[PDB]
């Protein structure tokens, strides 16, 4: 079906430009317009603009027109928005978006592209287990995972088992230290009688330093 | 511009009952209006357009309805999975424009926590500092107030908690409360205390280890 990939989260320096993508499958791109619409805290949903690859036509909101810059590379089914001269009022989660022909309004959404805009520099994530002991037992189940620390930007991803396990897992919003560094724990519940069968591995993704961890996490 | 109003901001509800969320536009809009559902760490969903006709594939308990400036958003019988923020968007003048979200929150009986505490790993003193970690899991209400001991001293300043958004099927919350120590302040103490104070518990429930 229908589907709309956007690229990484990205750090960048206040003053500096960047370049998000998104690129769609599952229907013919040329004849399709697509919108950019950005969500943060401040302004909630603001929609940036309108491309139409067909004709090359753009339209912006005047309040985008002139730190924002859309582009199509047809060939490669991939929309571009480029944001010049960042400031903190810029990060944001950035959407592109499709319309259903009948105004503008949005039937398929990218799934986001966080840009965070800060002096700081990227950092990966340090991760260490959070083991399950007697300490972390209630009765036939045992709490176990991961501290996700001193890491820079946000996101991190964290699965349990490659994406095998699910259930019972909460992975708690990051928050930022006074050292600037964004922390976060993953934890799962699980029976007491699978800590010797199966194993239990975090796997930890941080898109922005390119890392990929997996660590498994044992009783002590 | 056009300007989009929504009310309420926030608005609570057991399963089962009803939600009714208004979208009030600054000038005439026609049909032009849009409802959206946004779940934590998605993309909005596309619920309701031309104000009162479903899109595909949506239950028959969300309705739009309303004309020109006062709009309607419905869930007639609301279901745990339903927690989400809800937005109204015009698309009759340009720039398209958003409300602000209401956001619906479950209301469901009292849970209290269960608590665990977590030493720092060995590889973790390694660095020079020490992460202690208490969970609060699958609790109702989100209100919970968390206290740190360490040999019987109340800390102060050295903690930051997290709570995970209202769960999709239990409709419980779950905390996460962090101590961070230097490695020598961890080594020179022995007792490490996590307090919890929650409407489900009749007093106060401390989970404790022993350093070594």
């Amino acid at each position: 079906q229908v589907q709309l990939q956007q690229s990484g989260p990205e750090l960048v320096r206040p003053g500096v430009s960047v370049k998000i993508s998104c690129k769609g499958s599952g229907y013919t791109f040329i004849d399709e317009a697509l919108h950019w619409v950005k969500q943060s805290h401040a302004e909630s949903l603001e929609w940036i603009g309108v491309i139409r690859p067909y004709s090359g036509e753009t339209n912006y909101n005047q309040k985008f027109k002139d730190k924002a810059t859309m582009t199509v590379d047809i060939s490669s089914s991939t929309a571009y928005l480029e944001l010049a001269r960042l400031t903190s009022e810029d990060s944001a989660i950035y959407y592109c978006a499709r319309d259903w022909e009948r105004g503008d309004f949005f039937d398929y959404w990218g799934q986001g592209t966080l840009v965070t805009v800060s002096s700081a520099s990227t950092k990966g994530p340090s991760v260490f287990p959070l083991a399950p002991s007697s300490k972390s037992t209630s009765g036939g189940t045992a709490a176990l995972g991961c501290l996700v620390k001193d890491y820079f930007p946000e996101p991190v991803t964290v699965s349990w088992n490659s994406g095998a396990l699910t259930s019972g897992v909460h992975t708690f919003p990051a928050v930022l230290q006074s050292s600037g560094l964004y922390s976060l724990s993953s934890v799962v519940t699980v029976p007491s009688s699978s800590l010797g069968t199966q194993t239990y591995i975090c796997n930890v993704n941080h898109k922005p330093s390119n890392t990929k961890v997996d660590k498994k996490v044992e009783p002590k | 511009d056009i300007v989009m109003t929504q009310t309420p901001k926030f608005l609570l509800v057991s399963a089962g009952d009803k939600v009714t969320i208004t979208c009030k536009a600054s000038q005439s809009v026609s049909n032009d209006l849009t409802w959206y559902q946004q779940k934590p760490g998605q993309s909005p969903k596309l619920l309701i357009y031309y104000a009162s006709n479903r899109y595909t594939g949506v239950p028959d308990r969300f309705t739009g309805s309303g004309y020109g400036t006062d709009f309607t958003f419905t869930i007639s019988t609301v279901q745990a999975e339903d927690l989400a923020v809800y937005f109204c968007q015009q698309d009759y003048g340009s720039p398209p424009t958003f409300g602000g979200g209401t956001k619906v929150e479950i209301k469901r009986t009292v849970a209290a926590p269960s608590v665990f505490i977590f030493p720092p790993s060995d590889e973790q003193l390694k660095s020079g500092t020490a992460s202690v970690v208490c969970l609060l899991n699958n609790f109702y209400p989100r209100e919970a107030k968390v206290q740190w001991k360490v040999d019987n001293a109340l800390q102060s300043g050295n903690s930051q908690e997290s709570v995970t958004e209202q769960d999709s099927k239990d409709s419980t919350y779950s905390l996460s409360s962090t101590l961070t120590l230097s490695k020598a302040d961890y080594e020179k103490h022995k007792v490490y205390a996590c307090e919890v104070t929650h409407q489900g518990l009749s007093s106060p429930v401390t989970k404790s280890f022993n350093r070594g």
